[PDB]
């Protein structure tokens, strides 16, 4: 077995491997979590487009369970294995302690798996970071965000992959207790996050929402669309 | 590149002191210990107002007479925290009573050199934690501040500061230190050193503080508890 | 206790030099020759026999690896022996539970796969060996190579080792469908004559053939036989 | 260069640059100081603070009932040789009823130090030691290095500056034997002291005792406990 | 069973009965009890007839290994080891009792191998329910020194015996004769029992048996 | 003791278990389920050794679930009663064997309505009806009697009925409720208890 | 030993995996192989490398493996890495039917192997396998499928698509003349043609070169055949005869 | 006994240029019946059948992990295999468990895939072989079953007296064992087809 360390330290404190699992993260397709009241909303990037694509195979929204998603932004055979891990965990959790995990709790197993690949012989770190969304047995609405270092903090809204700096500084102007009233705004905030950013709008939007016991629906095209003239049209005036 | 268990001509271990170099990019906290208790205070170090402050854990109880404060690359704290936890409840199994603080302390410095590539089992520690904990508790010893870094050395201190700004903090700590000084004093000393060494402006909710007394259980301060103890300051 | 990580790696072009470099060493080798005739296949190799002080039947590079299968190989005769006693064992190993001789494509496929261990696996160099496998089985006669990569080809005819392009070319101006397996043995012969060097013997070349009777080497007398028209 | 980052590594001068370095962090730790009479040995130990608020660290060690440590060096590999030292004694206690003798301990120190000096990826003990002991054989003191090599002592000292405190040692050897235990106490001070600035005393915050001997369980002396032995340095 | 073995003056002759049993029930009237070993060396087998088959199929693949590898005919003492290694270290959880003969540079040898791993080398041996029987015709009879056609003669008149006096055995006289410079694998040597004929036909025509359902698929 | 029932229709299946947990003497429990969902549209009944019931239908109660996460569509009844033998046919041997005995109720959209039949020895088979526990060797001839692949949903319902009623008449213990439920297009339905 | 060893599994300074983007080199230079999806079936058309007139012809494809009853595969890159993978495909499939009594989903094969040359990118220390596949099959979940797997253990699902040498311009090619949910495999088999043609531009197309298979569903059965010479010769005409047309 | 706790029948028998096999229905666990349709009869290939009687657990799985092994078998090599070579994946498998067996008793029927030549085999519970030139039996009657196979069979029969004669040696057996009936299936194996049939049979 390999037991070569990997992720050493360097001169000033640096994880080198680490920082270029950030990179990695960087480069990936922009995500988007919004909290909304009673209402979770994740949006993403793209990726390539390309006719002769069959969409299905390749949504960077995954259940974990009936109450958690996520999406990833990153390496996405890194991601795949992450999320298969964090479902195997979720069925453990019902299992012994017969409660839907909190998202809290599966962020927390995600965040320490991430954690333990950059101290650990023969690996190196997952390029990926996720947002994780959903709603606690009290009916409390959640956002989770996870890194390769294993780090993780709860957000009222969040950005990750390219173009994260200025999707961020335009949530921190627009997430206020207006945007978020109805489920259909907190939507549209999500969409106009990515539509700054996103090549040719949109198109390539990929959209989820988790509504409070309701399971994710992802919207299809034809219902985005619909949303993205309802925008449009409004800035206008 | 060398290997992980070299030692440099100084005699010291390059990781380890690489580790303590990662200590300088955490977050500012500050430990107290008092006749009436002891006091922990951390900068949270918030980067966005989207984030949720109360998300932030960098003061953690590890049992009811036994609170953690810790700074530097805060994911590698987890497995240390949960090892004293664990160390604590195995103790109270084992011989029904509270383990020490020092005795905690020790349990996980004993964690901090087990690194390395050809000794271990198929994927054991590859580094070191590039973490620095303070231990601040009541046992039958009366209040107790420990601090712990990447060497696995650890020593009781009557005040001490981790972190970035930790000279700056540790001098203005010498300066305001006594050994009859009360708990509210203390508390309100960390918060006035935590208020100079803090980038931003300090208020209820960017910073943590909790105590552990001789009556009392860990605690953690509350939004509404900072705010009173903010107002002098 | 083993260096756990891979000495074969690919280059920014795409390459895996070390197989490259295996293939080399075979290129460098002795001469091989297989013609898979009608009613047969032959096997014919050179040896890189020095002196008059050795005892040349001390030693085989055509070898049995069960009643209807052979080997022989090009390149580092060493690599060959670990291969020979591996394709022993797997043939074995087979007809344990099959009771069945091995099909001669499946004994390649399985020896090919050992090779491409050598190729990934830990702390190792591939193999310096291309081999060129012959046997009969359902009635029919089959030649193989297999390569350092492990990748494995039919061939009705070929050379490996020194001068191999050259050969290949002379088989291919040479070789027919309904050729006999004496008139086979005798082109084998001729194509290593090509780039001999020496003056032929039947101690210095080995030959074996495989037909419906199975696997087997020829005697110094039947080689002496064959050498006399040429 | 090539040859100092693996203790598996000659040099063209038949040295080992790794078990090198790793004694220069036995140098780099406080001072510390051995010695013994016909009945007593002792241990004397400088405590570094790191701040004015910080307690200064242990130095002294508790083995067994017969045997005491002090260490310098990497704080972290003394404590993993410390309890290997314990477990040892222990065995000894459960298996034949009798105290662990000092010199086999000693051996068995210098076996296990050895081991990873020889395998690639491992690395030198960090960590030197002075050990205080009665057995049957009467008082010791010993000293184990990073190298694995031990030495049987008449005294000792190891640490920062303790090339004053081993010809203070030199110097007043020859009186140590017929001391008794307070004399003897004095003299180790006075060693450790010669390691010191000029400006610099020894205080009850950073001296540390161990003593053992015929009646005598090994004993550590801190703080307050201290004073005694301080006083009359007259 | 009935297996048995005799060395003659050139050679070996291995003999067997061609019974398997099931409980009291016989199940195979024609079983080859005879193994191949290599081509200079076969095996009689008695006892459990799993273990006897692949006992002697895996010890004869391990000899083909050897033997491609020093060129040369094996030896029947390497058998005999590589035998009674294996069922030594099975404790006699193997149920193999054999009866190995062949020729080899050395001369003609035959062993007798026990389940829990002894072995006898003898110039007659005799294995099975049947082997009494067997034994005493040799006790009775052998000769040092027999000619081929004797030899055959005593190898069958002992598998007889075991035959008709051992419940256990049954059917055909196998017979295996190995010199230098012949094997002669003699299945049957003698079918010294034949069923009876069948007195009345009964030949149900079609419709006889009566069908709730039926489907054909046809192939290609 | 336990008795588990399930009866097969042309777009359904029934199914229905005692209510009652004992231990020695006593009945501990009188609401008792015995019944797991596995997915939308399949239910596992599972009788048998005390820890062992419990541990193996949620194992693959689990799994099942698990499956659904990883793949988005859900095992088919078939598929997961192969399963549920595949994995009770592996222990059968192992040093943790279970010793349990079950039914699987499912409803498939291509298939239709299907019930499976599995002892602790880890047989298999599909039956149009089939009962567990000793209450079986009194209903299984009432069943055999009366069944008919047609039967209505209601019939089955009555048909049931006759099976516990012959419980409560001739059997030696007190099993004096049953949950009910079936399973069709619409997935798994509640109906009330039938109690004495 | 730390000198030797080369570090195949880390990240470069970019986030990049090293020996992934150069097995993918490997890849690019490797037979093109395609694969179309239609109405009534799907197919895969490779490029054939093994063409010296002494070859032998022994098997029934060079590059077309047999997973399952329903599915296979077509390989582009190092061969004896696909023989590896292909095993294992083998394996998995049959682990599962094992298991569930039924077979496996075409994108739960697909997936199951991903993981494996996942692993071999993020712990080991080992090269990764230099191996593309494209794989075709039915099941009752999505009917008829098309996958393209890498050796960075990534996938997708394809309408049409190609690996191996000219790759890029053979996907241009298929944009411009798939018709999304009006091919049959008549007029799969013209177009992927139609592309060999043009992606073999050194030199000119014979049935020799190339390799088909088709993937049908027959009376509640899967049908895996790869087509006989003489049926690709018929195509080469097909489309020769076509280009004639092209212009009056 | 472990063999008679499910109870069952199988035999195969030996025709001209064809080859029969036949089981009996019941699956019950010790004298209750549980269902009447279960199958101990399974395809290894267009025209090779294995049967199995013995603990229906074991059946089961011996006929599922063989054909894990067969596909596995037949995608590797080019071709369908030989029954022969069935036979011997089948002692192998069974003869691996041989200190903890499976509890089953297989019996083979098949044509050569090339050659079309009939083979009958049955093997024991830890695989030891038997190929016989007639007829072969596995299960809780085997004695009945003998004494029909000896008494009716012949050489060299046709497919119609085949089938006549399989069916009344199964019927008239099974009708003197308590543990097996409940009806019987047959399936006739000729080059050209196979031809399947439940038997009008005693339901006691
Ligand atoms: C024989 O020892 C005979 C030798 C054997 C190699 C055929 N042994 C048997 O028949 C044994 C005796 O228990 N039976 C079996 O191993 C059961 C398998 C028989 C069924 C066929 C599939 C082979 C004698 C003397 O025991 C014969 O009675
Ligand atoms: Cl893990
Ligand atoms: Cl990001
Ligand atoms: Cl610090
Ligand atoms: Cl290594
Ligand atoms: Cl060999
Ligand atoms: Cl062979
Ligand atoms: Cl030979
Ligand atoms: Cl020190
Ligand atoms: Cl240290
Ligand atoms: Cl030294
Ligand atoms: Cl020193
Ligand atoms: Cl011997
Ligand atoms: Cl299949
Ligand atoms: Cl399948
Ligand atoms: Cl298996
Ligand atoms: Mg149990
Ligand atoms: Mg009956
Ligand atoms: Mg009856």
């Amino acid at each position: 077995s390999y037991d070569r360390a990997i992720t050493v330290f360097s001169p000033d404190g640096h994880l080198f491997q680490v920082e270029y699992a950030q990179e990695a993260v960087k480069k990936g397709s922009t995500a988007v979590g919004v909290r909304g009241r009673d209402i979770v909303v994740l949006g993403v990037e793209k990726k390539s487009v390309a006719k002769l694509q069959d969409e299905r195979t390749v949504r960077k929204i995954c259940a974990l369970d009936d109450n958690v998603c996520m999406a990833f932004a990153g390496l996405t055979a890194d991601a795949r294995i992450v999320i298969n891990r964090a479902r195997v965990e979720c069925q453990s959790h019902r299992l012994t302690v017969e409660d839907p995990v909190t998202v809290e709790y599966i962020t927390r197993y995600i965040a320490s798996l991430k954690q333990r690949y950059t101290q650990s012989n023969g690996r190196r770190p997952f390029g990926i970071s996720a947002l994780i969304v959903g709603f606690d047995f009290d009916g409390t609405p959640r956002l989770y965000q996870t890194d390769p270092s294993g780090t993780y903090h709860a957000w009222k809204a969040n950005a990750i992959g390219r173009g994260a700096k200025s999707v961020r500084e335009f949530l921190e102007k627009n997430y206020t207790d207006e945007a978020i009233e109805t489920d259909d705004l907190t939507i549209k905030l999500v969409i106009k996050a990515l539509l700054e950013v996103v090549q040719s709008g949109g198109k390539n939007i990929e959209l989820a929402v988790m509504r409070r016991d309701q399971s994710l629906k992802i919207l299809n095209p034809e219902e985005i669309e619909k949303y993205v003239a309802e925008i449009e049209k409004e800035k206008e005036e | 590149d060398r290997g992980v268990n070299t030692f440099s001509p100084e005699g010291r271990l390059f990781q380890v002191e690489y580790a303590i170099e990662a200590i300088k990019l955490g977050s500012t906290a500050i430990g107290i210990q008092t006749s009436e208790g002891v006091c922990l205070a951390v900068e949270k170090r918030i980067t966005s107002p989207l984030m949720e402050p109360s998300s932030i854990e960098k003061i953690v109880e590890i049992d009811a007479h036994i609170g953690c404060a810790m700074s530097g690359l805060i994911a590698d704290a987890k497995t240390l925290i949960d090892k004293a936890r664990v160390e604590t409840q195995n103790h109270w199994f084992t011989y029904n009573e509270t383990m020490t603080v020092e005795s905690v302390t020790q349990a996980v410095s004993n964690l901090a050199l087990q690194f390395g590539e050809e000794d271990a089992d198929p994927g054991a520690m590859s580094r070191p934690f590039g973490v620095a904990l303070l231990f601040g508790g009541v046992d039958e010893k009366g209040p107790q501040l420990f601090h712990m870094d990447p060497s696995g050395t650890f020593v009781q201190c009557d005040a001490r500061a981790i972190g970035s700004a930790s000279e700056g903090a540790q001098s203005s700590l010498q300066e305001v230190y006594h050994k009859s000084m009360t708990l509210k004093e203390a508390i309100k000393s960390s918060l006035i050193i935590l208020k100079q060494v803090m980038e931003e402006k300090l208020n209820a909710t960017n910073i943590e503080l909790a105590t552990v007394q001789p009556g009392q259980n860990f605690h953690m301060f509350t939004k509404e508890e900072l705010e009173e103890v903010i107002k002098d300051i | 206790r083993g260096y756990s990580f891979s000495l074969t790696t690919f280059s920014p072009s795409g390459k895996l030099v070390q197989i490259e470099y295996a293939l080399a060493a075979v290129a460098g080798g002795a001469p091989s020759v297989g013609i898979k005739a009608a009613n047969g296949v032959v096997l014919a190799t050179e040896k890189k026999q020095k002196s008059i002080l050795y005892d040349e039947r001390s030693v085989h590079k055509v070898e049995p690896i069960t009643k209807h299968i052979g080997l022989v190989y090009s390149g580092m005769g060493p690599d060959y022996r670990v291969l020979v006693h591996r394709a022993r064992k797997l043939a074995q190993q087979y007809y344990l539970v099959y009771q069945e001789p091995i099909p001669t494509a499946q004994l390649v496929q399985r020896v090919a796969s050992v090779m491409q261990e050598y190729t990934q696996s830990g702390g190792v160099r591939p193999f310096g060996v291309s081999l060129l496998i012959c046997g009969w089985n359902e009635g029919r006669p089959y030649l193989f190579q297999s390569d350092p990569s492990g990748a494995y080809f039919a061939w009705k005819a070929t050379a490996m080792g020194k001068n191999y392009v050259n050969g290949k070319t002379f088989l291919e101006k040479r070789y027919n469908e309904d050729l006999e397996l004496e008139d086979a043995i005798h082109t084998a012969i001729l194509t290593l004559k090509e780039s001999f060097e020496g003056q032929m013997t039947e101690d210095n070349i080995e030959v074996g053939i495989c037909n419906e009777a199975g696997f087997r080497r020829l005697t110094p007398t039947e080689v002496k036989d064959y050498l006399a028209a040429i | 260069n090539q040859y100092d980052n693996d203790v598996t590594v000659w040099s063209p001068q038949g040295r080992i640059h790794q078990i090198e370095y790793a004694m220069e962090a036995v140098k780099q730790g406080s001072a510390t100081v051995g010695l013994k009479s016909k009945t007593h040995a002792v241990l004397v130990a400088l405590k570094r603070a790191q701040s004015e608020l910080a307690a200064h660290q242990k130095k002294i060690l508790h083995v067994d009932n017969h045997i005491g440590i002090s260490i310098a060096g990497l704080t972290a590999d003394a404590r993993l040789l410390c309890n290997f030292m314990r477990q040892e004694c222990l065995d000894s206690r459960f298996v034949f009823d009798r105290p662990l003798p000092v010199s086999r301990l000693v051996s068995l120190i210098g076996s296990k130090t050895q081991i990873p000096t020889q395998r690639y990826g491992r690395r030198p003990y960090g960590v030197g030691l002075l050990i205080a002991g009665y057995d049957d054989m009467g008082p010791h003191i010993f000293q184990t290095c990073p190298s694995a090599n031990y030495f049987d002592c008449r005294a000792m000292s190891i640490g920062a500056r303790s090339q004053s405190a081993r010809t203070y040692l030199e110097r007043h050897m020859s009186e140590f034997m017929e001391c008794n235990l307070n004399e003897l106490v004095k003299h180790g001070l006075r060693a450790l002291r010669e390691t010191l600035p000029a400006e610099q005393d020894l205080t009850t915050k950073n001296v540390s005792i161990g003593i053992v001997g015929k009646d005598l369980e090994f004993t550590i002396y801190d703080d307050d406990d201290v004073s005694p032995f301080l006083e009359g340095l007259e | 069973t009935t297996i048995a073995g005799v060395v003659y003056k050139d050679g070996i002759v291995l003999g067997a009965d061609t019974r398997a049993t099931e409980g009291m029930v016989v199940a195979d009237k024609n079983c080859s009890k005879i193994h191949f070993i290599s081509p200079n060396i076969y095996c009689c087998g008695a006892g459990t007839a799993a273990d006897t088959d692949m006992t002697t199929q895996l010890i004869s693949s391990n000899l083909e290994l050897h033997s491609l590898s020093t060129g040369r005919l094996p030896r029947v003492v390497t058998a005999n080891r590589m035998l009674k290694q294996m069922l030594f270290r099975y404790q006699g959880y193997i149920g193999a009792a054999l009866v190995l003969g062949g020729v080899d540079v050395t001369g003609p040898h035959l062993y007798s191998i026990y389940p829990h791993g002894s072995t006898d080398k003898l110039p007659y041996v005799t294995m099975g329910s049947g082997s009494l029987a067997a034994m005493a015709v040799f006790e009775d009879k052998f000769r040092p020194d027999m000619e081929e056609e004797e030899a055959k003669n005593l190898v069958s008149e002992a598998i007889a015996a075991g035959i008709f006096n051992d419940l256990g055995s049954g059917s055909n006289i196998d017979l295996c004769v190995i010199s230098k410079n012949k094997l002669d694998f003699l299945r049957p040597y003698t079918v010294p029992n034949k069923k009876g004929t069948r007195l009345g036909r009964y030949r149900c025509e079609k419709g006889t048996t009566a069908v709730l359902t039926e489907k054909i698929t046809p192939l290609e | 003791m336990e008795y588990l029932i399930g009866i097969q229709g042309p777009d359904y299946v029934l199914v229905a278990s005692d209510r009652v947990a004992a231990s020695n003497i006593v009945q501990m429990k009188d609401d008792h389920d015995k019944m797991f969902k596995m997915s939308e549209k399949i239910l596992l009944l599972c009788v048998g050794e005390a820890g062992d019931t419990v541990q193996f239908a949620e194992y693959i109660q689990k799994n099942v679930q698990l499956y659904k996460m990883r793949n988005g569509y859900e095992l088919s009844p078939t598929a997961a009663a192969n399963f549920t033998r595949r994995n009770l046919a592996d222990c059968l041997r192992s040093r943790t064997p279970y010793h349990v005995n079950l039914l699987l109720a499912g409803y498939d959209e291509h298939e239709g309505p299907a019930l499976y039949y599995m002892d602790y020895l880890a047989a298999l088979a599909k039956a149009p009806f089939a009962a567990h526990g000793y209450g079986a060797f009194l209903t299984l001839s009432i069943l055999d009697r009366y069944y008919t692949p047609t039967i209505s949903r209601e019939r089955a319902v009555e048909l049931l009925r006759k099976c516990l009623e012959e419980l409560q008449k001739r059997f030696i213990l007190n099993l004096p409720t049953f949950s009910v439920r079936i399973i069709d297009k619409n997935g798994i339905h509640d109906l009330d208890n039938i109690s004495f | 030993s730390r000198r030797y060893d080369s570090r195949t599994t880390i990240f470069s300074p970019e986030g990049r995996l090293y020996q992934v983007e150069y097995a993918m080199e490997a890849i690019g230079h490797a037979g093109t192989c395609l694969g179309i999806l239609a109405n009534d079936g799907v197919l895969l058309a490779a490029e054939r490398r093994n063409i010296h007139k002494l070859l032998d012809e022994v098997f029934f494809s060079e590059k077309i493996y047999k997973l399952n009853e329903d599915m296979a595969c077509s390989v582009a890159g190092i061969t004896s890495d696909a023989n590896v993978l292909t095993n294992e495909l083998r394996l998995i499939a049959q682990r599962y039917l094992l298991q569930y009594q039924e077979p496996i989903p075409c994108e739960q094969l697909v997936t199951a192997l991903c993981d494996i040359k996942q692993a071999y990118t993020q712990f080991g220390g080992k090269r990764p396998f230099g191996v593309s596949l494209l794989y075709i099959g039915w099941d009752k979940h999505y009917g008829f499928q098309l996958y393209q797997s890498d050796p960075s253990g990534n996938y997708g699902g394809w309408k049409a698509t190609c690996i191996g040498n000219n790759s890029a311009a053979a996907v241009s090619m298929l944009k411009q003349d798939y018709k999304e949910g009006e091919m049959t495999l008549k007029s799969a088999l013209a177009l992927a043609i139609k592309v060999l043609n043009k992606t073999m531009d050194v030199s000119k197309l014979s049935a020799e070169k190339v390799e088909i298979a088709t993937l049908t569903r027959e009376n509640g059965k899967t049908v895996i055949r790869v087509l006989k010479q003489k049926e690709v010769e018929q195509l080469i005409k097909k489309h020769e005869e076509e280009e004639a047309k092209a212009e009056r | 006994s472990i063999m008679s706790y499910n109870g069952g029948a199988v035999m195969a028998m030996k025709g001209k240029n064809c080859v029969a096999i036949a089981a009996d229905r019941r699956f019950g666990i010790q004298a209750q019946m549980v269902t009447t349709d279960f199958q101990k009869i399974f395809p290894m290939g267009d025209r090779l059948y294995i049967g199995l009687a013995g603990l229906a657990t074991d059946v089961q799985t011996v006929a599922q992990r063989l054909k894990f092994r067969l596909n596995l078998y037949e995608l590797k090599e080019g071709r369908q295999i030989k029954p022969y070579t069935l036979m011997s994946m089948v002692a192998n498998l069974l003869y691996e468990k041989r200190f903890g067996p499976y509890y089953t008793e297989p019996v083979i029927a098949g044509l050569d895939p090339k050659t079309f030549k009939p083979f009958i085999c049955s093997l024991d519970l830890i695989g030891c072989p038997m190929v016989t030139d007639d007829f072969v039996v596995s299960g809780t009657c085997a004695e009945q079953m003998y004494g029909m196979c000896e008494s009716l069979w012949e050489p060299n029969m046709d497919p119609d007296h085949l089938f006549e004669t399989i069916s009344q040696a199964m019927l008239n057996a099974v009708d003197r064992d308590a543990v097996s009936g409940m009806g019987v299936i047959v399936h006739i194996i000729e080059k050209d087809k196979i031809t399947t049939r439940t038997l009008k049979a005693r339901m006691d």
